[PDB]
Formats: C-alpha cells, sequence, structure tokens
C-alpha cells in the first residue's frame, strides 16, 4: 500500500507536581507530529502553535462556557483522575530481582565484565551501584539505563569492567522505592 | 522542581486506513485503551479494573471528532501527507536466561510513524503465535509511537528467534535476532 | 469503584 497517509492526534495532558499541589493541564492537537493548537492551563486560553491552528484558537476562545470548563480541567479532570488511579499507579511498588554473574568464564587476573541484571521493578527510579571490597566503583561502569518492558515493570543491566583477583568480593547494591533498605547481591571472585 | 507524574489521554485517527486509538498513559505505561471493535475498556493489567471503571462508549465519539478534525486539517494542509519514520527494533528477554526454564522475549518497536506495523515472531524461521501478545501503539513525547510484542518461550541451545517488523518507512522487512549466546 | 473521566476534543471549524 503506497497511498498517502494522514494522521490526527490529540493529547489531553495532566502534569502533577508535589503530589497534586500544583497541576498543569494541556489540551494539545497534532497533524502528523506537528502541534497546531493547544490550551495551556497556565495561559488560560487556546493558542495557535502554527498558523493552521489560528481559526480554531479564535473560535474556541469565543465560547465562554467552553473556556471555563477547560480552565477547571485541573480539578474536574486531572485531580479527579489522579485520585481515582493513585492506588494502582502512583503507589504501585514492585520489588526488583537482582542477578549477578560474570559475562565470561575466565581464570582470575584476566579482564572481565561483571553483570548486575535488575528486573521486574516498579517504579522506574532506581539506583544501582557496584562495590569492590566495600569500596564503590565510580569507574568502568557500563549501563543500559532504564528499560521499560511495556507491562508496568522495568529492567536495567549495569556492568562493571574489572580484573577479578583472589579474595575480592564484588557487590551490586540496589536502592528502590519498593525497598526499606538497599538490596545487595555478591559475587566472590573465583576462577570460572 | 521537576514534575512527579504525567497522565496523558492520547487519541489518534489515521486515514485512509480509518484506524482510531484511545488510551490513557501514566508515566509512559498504558493504563488502558478502548477496543474500538468491541467498544470496551481494556485495562493493561486486569487488577486495574478492580479499582477503576471507564465508559468505553464515549471514546468512540471522541474518535469521530478526531476523524472530522483530521479531514479538516488534511484539506487545510492542502493534502500534505505524513513522512514515514521507520522504527528502531530491539529484542530482549524480560529475565536472565536459564536453559529449559520459561522466559519471555520482548520485541520493542520504537520511534516510528504512522502507527501501522506488521509484527511476526519466527522460531527457526517459522512463524509462532502460541501465547504471543502485544500492546497498542503507545505515544511518545516527540509524537512518534512505541509498541511491544511478547513471546513466552522455553530457552534452549537449539532454537533461534527473530522479531520481523514490516513498516512503510522500511525498504524491506526488518528482522531482529535472538539466540542463546 | 471510581470512574476515570474523559476529556473531550473540540471539533474544529470547517468550511
Amino acid at each position: 500500500d503506497t497511498r498517502p497517509r494522514f494522521l490526527e492526534q490529540v493529547k489531553h495532558e495532566c502534569h502533577f507536581f508535589n503530589g497534586t499541589e500544583r497541576v498543569r493541564f494541556l489540551d494539545r492537537y497534532f497533524y502528523h507530529q506537528e502541534e497546531y493548537v493547544r490550551f495551556d492551563s497556565d495561559v488560560g486560553e487556546y493558542r495557535a502553535v502554527t498558523e493552521l491552528g489560528r481559526p480554531d484558537a479564535e473560535y474556541w476562545n469565543s465560547q465562554k462556557d467552553l473556556l471555563e470548563q477547560k480552565r477547571a480541567a485541573v480539578d474536574t479532570y486531572c485531580r479527579h483522575n489522579y485520585g481515582v488511579g493513585e492506588s494502582f499507579t502512583v503507589q504501585r511498588r514492585v520489588y526488583p530481582e537482582v542477578t549477578v554473574y560474570p559475562a565470561k568464564t575466565q581464570p582470575l587476573q584476566h579482564h572481565n565484565l561483571l553483570v548486575c541484571s535488575v528486573n521486574g521493578f516498579y517504579p522506574g527510579s532506581i539506583e544501582v551501584r557496584w562495590f569492590r571490597n566495600g569500596q564503590e566503583e565510580k569507574t568502568g561502569v557500563v549501563s543500559t539505563g532504564l528499560i521499560q518492558n511495556g507491562d508496568w515493570t522495568f529492567q536495567t543491566l549495569v556492568m562493571l569492567e574489572t580484573v577479578p583477583r583472589s579474595g575480592e568480593v564484588y557487590t551490586c547494591q540496589v536502592e528502590h522505592p519498593s525497598l526499606t533498605s538497599p538490596l545487595t547481591v555478591e559475587w566472590r571472585a573465583r576462577s570460572e | 522542581i521537576k514534575e512527579e507524574h504525567v497522565i496523558i489521554q492520547a487519541e489518534f485517527y489515521l486515514n485512509p486506513d480509518q484506524s482510531g486509538e484511545f488510551m490513557f498513559d501514566f508515566d509512559g505505561d498504558e493504563i488502558f485503551h478502548v477496543d474500538m471493535a468491541k467498544k470496551e475498556t481494556v485495562w493493561r493489567l486486569e487488577e486495574f479494573g478492580r479499582f477503576a471503571s471507564f465508559e468505553a462508549q464515549g471514546a468512540l465519539a471522541n474518535i469521530a471528532v478526531d476523524k472530522a478534525n483530521l479531514e479538516i486539517m488534511t484539506k487545510r494542509s492542502n493534502y500534505t501527507p505524513i513522512t514515514n519514520v521507520p522504527p528502531e527494533v530491539t529484542v530482549l528477554t524480560n529475565s536472565p536466561v536459564e536453559l529449559r526454564e520459561p522466559n519471555v522475549l520482548i520485541c520493542f518497536i520504537d520511534k516510528f510513524t504512522p502507527p501501522v506495523v506488521n509484527v511476526t515472531w519466527l522460531r527457526n524461521g517459522k512463524p509462532v503465535t502460541t501465547g504471543v501478545s502485544e500492546t497498542v501503539f503507545l505515544p511518545r513525547e516527540d509524537h512518534l509511537f512505541r509498541k511491544f510484542h511478547y513471546l513466552p518461550f522455553l530457552p534452549s541451545t537449539e532454537d533461534v528467534y527473530d522479531c520481523r517488523v514490516e513498516h512503510w518507512g522500511l525498504d524491506e522487512p526488518l528482522l531482529k535476532h535472538w539466540e542463546f549466546d | 469503584v471510581s470512574k476515570m473521566r474523559m476529556a473531550t476534543p473540540l471539533l474544529m471549524q470547517a468550511g
């Protein structure tokens, strides 16, 4: 199918700061990916983003009850929906699972990548740190960053470049809002 | 200070495919979408529907307004069509692989438009549909789309996997490969 | 259960 395509998008956005103390509502209209007109609760009326949105901003702003309704959206729509969804979204907590393994089987004294795989957690904000004999490694850390799985869980893989030697204990430490104390998983340096 | 959370009700309508979508997004995850064929709310996790309800029928009136607005903008733009943006495709497991222990392949399709793809899972070159699932098109802040496809599987040294994605911005189907080691 | 509320898009001016 080579027929040209045309796409319309609308995004009704609620941005929440400090719980619901401060809320910003955005009513946004797009053609393909180009926003052409929007209502911003911080502005208080529709504004043309491109020249194609000028007829709609002028028309919608002339409808007084329509404008008052959109100006109240921070309460009737944003705050309401936050309240309804809070228990299973804002307050959703799922534990990370932490697995540690060397990327290759090597004798000691050879370079290697130690992998810290952190899986299944929610929410996304997380801190993963590498330690060698209790000392934090601030160098040689290679991270995928945060990976969204699409099913309300995340994963991240944090690797450490090192040369494992006899006696060393490497520790991956994870801090996460689901946890009351850091979760740690060790790999004691050993051949293969 | 930076925001703590964002809820987006995202809608689209696409011509000439006549495909519409209505969903809610929370911090990048789908709360629910409306099944346009069955006119019903589909919560992304079933438990959500034990805390909330949504009247699916009103979403269809929204999409009709979206369709009407699209036809206006199409004429207003002098029939300027969309530029195809091909997707990036990544295949990952959701958990560290253990041989002969169940796991899940995730096909992450990202940064594309228009929201139309054909996705097939291949095991040793044969299509697989047993237990597969997928999301609808998820909105991006740059107003492209994301999508996820899922394949439960039993890891083994003997099978290889591809996610095959067809998109009008690609010259050929894109295969993204996965195998143990 | 509580009900999630729907925002409505405005119909653009045609002609």
